[PDB]
DNA sequence: ACTTGACATCCACCTCACGTATGCTATAATGTGTGCAGTCTGACGCGGC
DNA sequence: GCCGCGTCAGACTCGTAGGATTATAGCATACGTGAGGTGGATGTCAAGT
RNA sequence: GAGU
């Protein structure tokens, strides 16, 4: 399931798909759940293959991507970009020396979800 | 503190400005005598911060008394010495100079976004080769490669309008310039008319660099450095052996050779020295620079004294006994010990035996805690000292610590969750720890010079995890397999 | 790494059929030995004087 | 020619980074003119530098301030240094003889009434007062100013320049800018009147919709006007000698800057040759040729032709000393001035000798004996002598640890010292709440524990109430009361500390 | 002399020599490994070479080996091994002189060795003719199989030709299988002597020439007869014989009593022979540490019942009597040596001496005038030996420690205790303790 | 080898290695994992924090555990720190975003 | 053999030589205990016989101006004790003997290796005990390719043109010769039976 | 309880001494250093024939 | 897509040995810094108030 | 080297 993150775009909805978009496929279910209550356009997918490396640096955590391997290179990925790391990972946190968002530390990192939503 | 996200992203010379506090001028370290900071040099304390806590160079501004206070003569400002670990500086490089990691590494995002392969670019910046930049007579377009001479039959007849140069700056000119916007539509229209799918394809990548590009709200200028950050003292640090031997950072000693070829720059600059020397020194300076940061991923590696090429910082973070697999993703730990393992036919499966003496250091704290606790000593220096001798109060309160306590034992290698266990530990004099047959399998050990390490789970949660979920006899069934774990050998 | 469990049920009703994997002459895992444990989908028939 | 194969290895270059290749490829295409050429450029030199100060001599203020500064720091009773020590150090084609100043000056002063005289009597130089002025411009021409002081000069007609051009380019933003005409009629009016009315109304004579306006802010525009226009008056010179003397200098200068030029470019080889000798395994072999070059900068500029001898000879000794204060400069981690430097060089050079005549080593006795300095001297020096290792230095023989893994912080103080810390600031201030009152306000006071301020003795005083020496018997009660084995049997423990 | 000094001392072939016992150290020397300048690096090694090639016959020793990464990199010299004088390792082998076997020895090179076909070892030979076998066992082309008497060329030499130093002790090594006989051969470098050596009772004949050749005894040149003997030096008469009648037949054996090596390891030698007995040029005088009569006594032979115990002897872990603390068996001395440096800092120059501020007079008791510990003295963890002190630097002590100090008006000094601290969990006699002076300050009363 | 706390490493400020000088046992990659296949969270933040490169954390947690609390009172690993500001040299923006 | 090998060293003029005559090595200035005892290296002082010959410009080849024979001091050498050990800063070393691969000539084969052909890639590798290296292998397309110190591929054919070969004298000493008579109108040629075997 | 004078011991700021910075020299001298790295290998990626 | 050329990898803890390489010149003037000196501030003392 |  890991390796199945990400997919391939066919046709967009008004926002920036298009013919061959490399996008995580838990963001394809967020455009259609979005936009078909609207209606506009939904966007149609397929899943892609990561096997282990690929996978790795496909992920929405280039503190856990850098942290794996390709360092350099990765890391420049992500300074172009202006990536943001919201700290939803493990290891995120591991090397964040905070709490680990499983079990014991997972109820205090769902209680920091919705004090993003008040203040 | 409590923040939630962190975003990477380019350096504006202006940003390296905000966080830096002085310019590091001076290559020089320290004085050799006096071992403190050099004026405007690496270790300076007029920007770094103090040596000593509260204390400035020349010692006219003592104690806590100053904070913030900036002492007159010496410029030493009166705080902690500890911001030497956060303080950054500035080096003001006369020639801009190209960042390495979009250039060498690939993809090499410069040439990505300007759609030029590389050596063509190589040949600009080493300065074989001149580019255009822009000209009103459309005598030529952009990016074109001219020799020497290719150069000189055009401005002999031509000139004024006509606009290209040479090398880093060139470069940082022709980004600023550039339509970015422009671009991002013309590509659209582009795709409006000949929709080829291959064309189409990298057509499709090349627009998506640039959108992220201004998404981000980065300018491509960044990309060439004026100002370089520079280090904070403390992570680059100079201290003596007891020998009398000193150590020190090779990050330092890069440093050290991008000012002195920086600062040569300079006097040449003020000399006007001949061009073939500028262009030598600028490709030094692109040369130094770029080993600073990757030291062997440019031409031949910068070699140390000994054989060894030098550790950049990108080394530092990178390698495998770089910052991650070292410092980050496994750190050294504390209240820890480590020994020989025995079997322990009498042990319950929920026990181990622990040397005296190694459990003894681990409770130290504990063991002050409950003394002062006790009255028993009346106060903790005493403790300490009490401790030391070795009497049989220690031995009691240390009893009365271990019980209910769990501690946890670690074998590599890791295998499963099983490597590491909770067990109740049982004191025992002499230097093994035992070990309860049965578990044998979790570990995978045997009897014939394994070594186990021991950890202290400290607080309450520590110690309530360990017992509920890490204990051997509270996990049996495998994670691995449905079946028992524990089991006769 | 992150994948943990978030949801009790996100109700699904699609999975996968596994058989018992009798790869030659010996049945080397059957049924039990790769199900067992699992959550089910779906309704299991066969017709009967009853069903 | 030589351009050409500048192009066919450049067409070759395999990438090539090692910047040794590229810098032999460049200097390779120029070649070497020896004996007289140099001699040549030499005399071009000489000629640029005369013109330019053929025209500070042309130049009524340049002379005035040599008067004036000179009058500065002499009537300042009769200054040694300073000022004076700045001027003079003259060249005729250093202690200077009272008599012979005090003569060279009054011949000045005459000089500059009777050419006021001329000026004015028809024109500012109608034929026989054009033979006088440069009569007077050959009298300046004869002495050579040491470059310190010349350069103060220059800068101050360039300043002047620079003023003009510059109140100039103020006046352009706003009106090239903000307004928008064409350039090609400007020329005539502005060359031919400049100083009357005329043009002003005469302007408006052509006509065209667009030229009422203006009159809003009118009163603005002339009176800025004054600005450019003061600059005219305090410099005091003609139109049409004023534009002659500033190209022809920049012409001095253009001749001698290109000159010399050539000559640096022309003597690569030498350089490189000369710093190829101390790149043995020291500092780096490029670093070498950097400085070597700031050393044949020097020779350029230094070099004098009158002197007959060959380039090469003198050449030789200017990035020779370029080389050796730039390696005893930079180099190291710890600067080392010249004297210790020196000293080191010795050192090493007599240790050859003498370990091979003792047969093994000199002890720092028999080594300090042949030096002829004391034994403890040469014992610290050697102590200082030894520079600093790596700290990534692998020291594990396998790449285990990088020096750093061993390194301990004496900074850095335990969790259970700062207990010991922590511990007795508590008991000090429990104990504080037994004294009495205005004692336990003293005592707080004077030591500053839980103050913001150590208060000693004089001003504890003075914010007390006069007492001085009382408060020294205040200390010596507190400390009866803290002498007290009772109340201090915790403090007691902290005798082992 | 730099680069001499980088080859000794900094290269990877110059390494820490294995003398916890005298097999470690023989072995050890003629261990022969592929690495180093002009050679392989461990990344730099694949399958190629760790695997092994059959020519390694009599050659190199197939099981002498580190495992791990080291493992097919260094190997030990088989035992009759030896190089020509270009460097190529020949071996020994007996002539067969077309079908009988002479007493003439052929050393082979390896290319040499392929072409002509070697009986084995253990084939059967007939009284100093022929052999016994018509189609016998035999060795070429690397080969391996059955033929005749009429081809064969050569012979081994012994059967022990196959192998190294370590792995020749072994007995019944026959019987032992190659995963364990490697680790057998290497374990037999990190056994440690016992002050009561004992001789092998389960041996190999190997063990007298093992003994002889480490050095680590004391050995007769000439012989003759045994004048004078203490546990410090021994003196023989030579026989008239080999005496040489111009120099004096006087021979000299000083003798290394307690001294410590490279692994904390005791060489002490013990005279073995009588006085006034007669002996004969190379028979063993005193033993080295881990040896006996001539032979090697790496360790110590015992009763052992392979059984099973409750649980104590569960996974190869091991059960023992109290009787093998009770007679000594497997004790063993160990010296450590410690020091302390008195050096210059511009801080100050550190002095040694006994005067220690604020520490207890016990500890301060042990220290004599110049501060240094009376040779002999007993030593538990935290007693200082060695007197060391050492300019304090500058503290600005809190307010809080300056009416500490008014108060106890304590003579506390800017001195920092450098002495020189006894181990945590280590303690013992201190044996020898030696001084260093400089020349130019003169000696400490000690010194 | 028992080692409850004693020399720190300098730059990464964590315990150096072996009872050589008092060091630390390396908790690894590995040993992290092992912790993780649990769900312990301070562990892993005893491990990560007051065990190893937090200053503040072990210092006042000590204090804490002598009075009898046994808290841990959360803080910032120092190699997290060093890590931030060596990508700030490298001309790399790398911050806090505050919440 | 190193003496020899640097000896006689004569002046770039060709004027002044040092000549090599033989050597002594000093009885061992301090013993082994000591030796571990202040920490240093045992080991013993060298000294050679080095006659300072000058020959003359002016006369032809007179080496007869001036010889200064004497003994001067090369430095002290590390000794080997008397078990085979070395003492080496105050301890006791072994240089552990190496295997390595011989210099002269090896013909390596590519098994398989590149390609999904599998095909048998043969190279000769040359390794001089001092000296840069030569390569010689095969291009998958039978081509017989050369790098000089290992670096990169180029043709072998080119290595003989520098070494004064012109393409006939190449194609001669490798390939076989055969010569062919034209006379009248027919061609004949100067055959050697064993040319035909198997066609 | 609190002041005064006399004296000792201490803390701050200035004046002199030693260290550091750069320039000058004159038979003539002008293209060279130096590598040791390496070979294991299935892969994934960029470019090109 | 086929060779090919280039890059990036190749576990976990702990135990134990010691440090370097070189070949160089010298000086005279000037200008500023660090160290120690000298007087003031502040402690210490013995009566004296 | 030790061991897993
Ligand atoms: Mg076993
Ligand atoms: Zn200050």
């Amino acid at each position: 399931r890991q390796m199945l993150r990400k997919a391939t775009i066919v046709n967009a909805g008004s926002s920036d798909f298009l013919e061959g978009e490399q996008v995580e496929y838990s963001r394809v279910k967020i455009a259609n759940r979005e936009l078909e209550a609207n209606g506009k356009v939904g966007a149609t997918y397929s899943r892609d293959l990561l096997g282990i490396t690929k996978a790795s640096l496909a992920t929405e955590s280039f503190i856990s991507a850098a942290s794996f391997q390709e360092t350099t290179r990765v890391l420049t990925e992500a300074a172009v970009a202006g990536k943001r790391d919201e700290l939803r990972g493990l290891k995120e946190n591991v090397i964040v020396g905070r709490l680990i968002p499983a079990g014991t530390g997972y109820a205090y990192h769902q209680d920091r979800m919705r004090r993003r939503a008040a203040g | 503190e409590e923040f939630d996200a962190i975003k990477i992203a380019l350096a504006s010379p202006d940003m390296i400005r905000s966080w830096s506090f002085g310019e590091v001028k001076k290559p020089e370290t320290i004085n050799y005598r006096t071992f403190k900071p050099e004026r405007d040099g690496l270790f300076c304390a007029r920007i770094f911060g103090p040596v000593k806590d509260y204390e400035c160079l020349c010692g006219k501004y003592k104690r806590l008394k100053h904070r913030g206070v900036i002492c007159e003569k010496c410029g030493v400002e009166v705080t902690q010495t500890k911001v030497r670990r956060e303080r950054m500086g500035h080096i003001e490089l006369a020639s801009p100079t190209a960042h390495i990691w979009f250039l060498k590494s690939l993809p090499s995002r410069i040439g990505l976004l300007l759609d030029m392969p590389l050596r063509d670019i190589e040949r600009v910046l080493y300065f074989e080769s001149y580019v255009v930049i822009e000209g009103g007579m459309t005598n030529l377009e952009r990016q074109q490669i001219l020799t020497e001479e290719q150069y000189l039959d055009a401005l002999e007849e031509f000139g004024d309008e006509f606009d290209a140069k040479m090398g880093a700056e060139a470069i940082q000119a022709l980004l600023k310039s550039m339509d970015l916007e422009q671009e991002c539509e013309q590509l659209r229209e582009e795709l409006n008319e000949t929709n080829s799918e291959t064309k189409r394809k990298k057509l499709t990548k090349r627009i998506k660099l640039l959108e992220a590009f201004v998404q981000s709200g980065n300018k491509p200028e960044w990309m060439i450095l004026t100002v370089l950050p520079v280090l904070p003292p403390d992570l680059r640090p100079l201290v003596p052996l007891d020998g009398g031997r000193f150590a020190t950072s090779d990050l330092n000693d890069l440093y050290r050779r991008v000012i002195n070829r920086n600062n040569r720059l300079k006097r040449l600059l003020d000399l006007a020295a001949p061009d073939i020397i500028v262009r030598n020194e600028k490709r030094m300076l692109q040369e130094a620079v770029d080993a600073l940061l990757d030291n062997g991923r440019r031409g031949r590696a910068i070699t140390g004294s000994n054989k060894r090429p030098l550790k950049s910082l990108a080394d530092m973070i990178k390698g495998k006994q770089g910052r991650f697999r070292q410092n980050l993703l496994g750190k050294r730990v504390d209240y820890s010990g480590r020994s020989v393992i025995t079997v322990g036919p009498y042990l319950r499966l929920h026990q181990c035996g622990l040397p005296k003496k190694m459990a003894l250091e681990l409770f130290k704290p504990f063991i002050y805690g409950k003394l002062e606790l006790r009255g028993l000593a009346t106060t903790i220096k005493a403790a300490k000292k009490m401790v030391e001798r070795e009497e049989a109060v220690v031995w009691d309160i240390l009893d009365e610590v271990i019980r209910e306590h769990p501690v946890l034992l670690n074998r590599a290698p890791t295998l499963h969750r099983l490597g590491i266990q909770a067990f109740e530990p049982v004191l025992i004099e002499g230097k093994a720890i035992q070990l309860h047959p049965l578990v044998c399998a979790a570990y995978n050990a045997d009897f014939d010079g394994d070594q186990m390490a021991v950890h202290v789970p400290l607080t309450l949660e520590a110690q309530l995890e360990a017992r509920a979920l890490m204990m051997s006899t509270n996990n049996i069934l495998s994670p691995a397999n449905g079946e028992p774990i524990i089991v006769p050998s | 790494q992150d994948l943990v469990v978030t949801e009790d049920d996100c109700g699904t009703h699609e999975g996968i059929m596994m058989t018992p994997v009798i790869e030659g002459g010996d049945v080397k895992e059957p049924l039990r030995d790769r199900v067992l444990g699992r959550v089910t989908a779906e309704d299991v028939l066969k017709p009967g004087t009853a069903d | 020619a030589a351009a050409q194969v500048l192009s066919s290895v450049e067409s070759e270059i395999g990438r090539t980074t090692d910047p040794v290749r590229m810098y032999m490829r460049e200097m390779g295409t120029v070649e070497l003119l020896t004996r007289e050429g140099e001699i040549d450029i030499a005399k071009r030199i000489e000629d640029g530098i005369n013109q330019v100060q053929c025209s500070v001599a042309e130049y009524p203020e340049a002379i005035t301030y040599l008067l004036e500064q000179y009058d500065r720091v002499e009537a300042e009773e009769a200054r040694l240094s300073d000022l004076i020590t700045g001027f003079v150090d003259p060249n005729a084609e250093n202690s200077i003889d009272p008599e012979l100043a005090r003569e060279k000056f009054a011949e000045l002063r005459a000089q500059y009434v009777v050419t006021r005289d001329t000026i004015k009597a028809k024109g500012r130089s109608h034929a026989t007062a054009q033979e006088e002025i440069l009569k007077l411009s050959e009298v300046f021409k004869q002495f050579r100013l040491v470059p310190k002081q010349f350069d103060y000069l220059v800068n101050s007609m360039r300043v002047m320049m620079d003023r003009v051009r510059t109140q100039e380019r103020l006046i352009m933003k706003l009106c090239v800018e903000q307004c928008k005409m064409p350039k090609k009629n400007f020329i005539t009016l502005f060359t031919g009147n400049e100083t009357s009315d005329t043009w002003f109304n005469a302007a408006i004579a052509m006509n065209k919709p667009w030229s009422e306006k203006l009159h809003d802010v009118s009163e603005e525009v002339h009176r800025a006007l004054q600005k450019l226009q003061q600059i005219e008056e305090e410099t005091g010179l003609t139109i049409e000698q004023v534009k002659d003397i500033n190209r022809r200098m920049s012409i001095g200068e253009a001749k001698a800057r290109r000159a010399k030029k050539e000559m640096v470019e022309a003597n690569l080889r030498l350089v490189i040759s000369i710093a190829k000798k101390y790149t043995n395994r020291g500092l780096q072999f490029l670093d070498l040729i950097q400085e070597g070059n700031i050393g044949l900068m020097k020779a350029v500029d230094k070099f004098e032709y009158r002197r007959g001898y060959k380039f090469s000879t003198y050449a030789t000794w200017w990035i020779r000393q370029a080389i050796t204060r730039s390696i005893a400069d930079q180099a190291r981690t710890i600067r080392i001035p010249v004297h210790m430097i020196e000293t080191i060089n010795k050192l090493n050079r007599i240790s050859r000798q003498m370990l091979q005549e003792m047969g093994r080593e000199p002890t720092p006795e028999e080594l300090a004996e042949r030096m002829l300095m004391p034994e403890d001297k040469i014992r610290k020096v050697l102590k200082i002598a030894k520079e600093p290792i790596s700290m990534e230095t692998p020291i594990g023989d396998d790449e285990d640890s990088h020096l750093g893994d061993f390194i301990e912080d004496t900074t850095l103080e335990l969790p259970l010292d700062s207990a010991t810390t922590e511990s007795l600031r508590a008991a000090t201030h429990d104990v504080l709440a037994g004294l009495t009152a205005r004692e336990a306000k003293v005592l707080r006071m004077r030591f500053g524990i839980d103050m913001n301020t150590d208060y000693t003795l004089e001003e504890v005083g003075k914010q007390f109430d006069v007492t001085r020496e009382r408060i020294r018997q205040i200390e010596a009660k507190a400390l009866r009361k803290l002498r007290h084995p009772s109340r201090s049997e915790v403090l007691r423990s902290f005798l082992d500390d | 002399s730099a680069a001499v000094k980088e080859f000794f001392g900094s290269s990877q072939l110059s390494q820490f020599m294995d003398q916890n016992n005298p097999l470690s150290e023989i072995t050890h020397k003629r261990r022969i490994s592929a690495l180093g300048p002009g050679g392989l690096t461990r990344e730099r090694a694949g399958f190629e070479v760790r695997d092994v090639h059959p020519t390694h016959y009599g050659r190199v020793c197939p099981i002498e080996t580190p495992e791990g990464p080291n493992i097919g990199l260094i190997n030990s010299l088989s035992v009759y091994a030896q190089t020509n004088e270009y460097g190529f390792l020949e071996t020994p082998y007996r002539k067969v002189t077309d079908g009988v076997v002479t007493d003439e020895i052929h050393y082979l090179s390896a290319i040499e060795e392929g072409n002509y076909v070697i009986a084995q070892a253990n084939s059967n030979l007939d009284e100093e003719g022929h052999f016994v076998e018509d189609l016998v066992t035999c060795r070429s082309k690397g080969e391996s199989s059955l033929f005749s008497r009429d081809q064969v060329d050569y012979m081994d030499v012994s059967t022990q030709q196959v192998v190294s130093v370590g792995a020749s002790l072994i007995p019944f090594l026959e019987h032992d299988d190659a995963n364990r006989a490697l680790m057998g051969a290497n374990m037999q470098r990190q056994a440690v002597p016992t002050l009561r050596a004992d001789k092998p009772l389960v041996g190999t004949g190997m063990e007298r020439a093992v003994a002889v050749d480490s050095g680590v005894t004391a050995v007769a040149k000439r012989g003759g007869v045994v004048q004078y003997v203490d546990a410090s030096r021994i003196v023989i008469k030579v026989n008239e014989d080999e005496m040489y009648p111009g120099e004096a037949g006087i021979d000299i054996y000083n003798l290394t009593k307690y001294t410590r090596s490279n692994q904390n390891t005791c060489i002490n030698q013990m005279p073995c022979v009588s006085l006034g007995e007669p002996v004969e040029r190379g028979d063993v005088l005193a033993d080295g540490p881990s040896t006996d009569l001539g032979e090697l006594a790496l360790g110590q032979n015992m009763r052992v019942a392979f059984m099973p115990w409750n649980g104590y002897n569960f996974e190869d872990s091991i059960l023992v009597s109290e009787r093998v603390v009770q007679e000594d068996r497997f004790t063993t001395i160990h010296i450590q040596e410690l020091a302390c440096v008195s050096r210059d800092t511009k801080l100050g120059p550190e002095e040694i001496t006994a005067d220690i501020p604020n520490v207890g007079e016990a500890a301060l008791s042990k220290l004599d005038e110049s501060g240094i510990v009376y040779i002999g003295a007993e030593v538990t963890g935290g007693d200082i030996l060695v007197g060391k002190v050492t300019p304090k630097g500058e503290t600005q002590l809190t307010p809080e420690e300056k009416l500490l100090r008014a108060i106890f008006g304590e003579k506390a000094s800017d001195v920092k205790d450098s002495s020189l601290r006894v181990p945590n969990g280590v303690s013992g006699t201190v044996i020898d303790v030696q001084v260093f002076t400089r020349d130019g300050v003169e000696k400490d009363k000690r010194a | 080898h028992a080692r409850s706390t004693g020399s720190y490493s300098l730059v990464t400020q964590q315990p150096l290695g072996g009872k050589a000088q008092f060091g630390g046992q390396r908790f690894g990659e590995m040993e992290v994992w092992a912790l993780e296949a649990y769900g312990a969270a301070y562990t892993l933040q005893e491990m990560l924090t007051v065990k190893s490169d937090d200053v503040n954390g072990r210092t006042k947690m000590y204090k804490n555990i002598v009075d009898g609390n046994h808290q841990m009172e959360p803080g910032m690993p120092e190699s997290f720190n060093v890590l931030l500001k060596e990508i700030r040299s490298l001309g790399i923006n790398i911050e806090l975003e505050d919440e | 053999a190193a003496f020899r090998s640097v000896f006689p060293i004569q002046s770039y003029s060709g004027n002044s030589e040092l000549q090599y005559v033989s050597y002594r090595l000093g009885e061992p200035v301090f013993d082994v205990q000591e030796c571990q005892i202040r920490g240093v290296t045992y080991s013993a002082p060298l000294r050679v016989k080095l006659r300072l010959v000058i020959y003359e410009r002016e006369a032809p080849e007179g080496t007869v101006k001036d010889i200064k024979e004497q003994e001067v001091y090369m430095g002290e050498i590390p000794l080997m004790t008397d078990n085979g050990t070395f003492v080496i800063n105050g301890t006791e070393r072994v240089i552990v003997s190496q295997l390595h691969r011989s210099p002269g000539v090896f013909f390596d084969s590519d098994k398989g290796k590149t390609h999904s052909s599998g095909k048998v890639l043969y190279n000769a590798r040359i390794i001089p005990y001092r000296g840069s290296w030569l390569d010689f292998e095969f291009d998958p397309k039978d081509n017989l390719f050369v790098r000089i110190d290992r670096r990169r591929k180029l043709p072998a054919t080119i290595i003989l043109r520098a070494l004064n070969y012109t393409t006939e004298q190449i194609l001669d000493l490798f390939f076989e010769k055969v010569i062919f008579e034209i006379r009248d109108n027919k061609l004949q040629m100067e055959l050697v039976p064993e040319r035909l075997r198997g066609e």
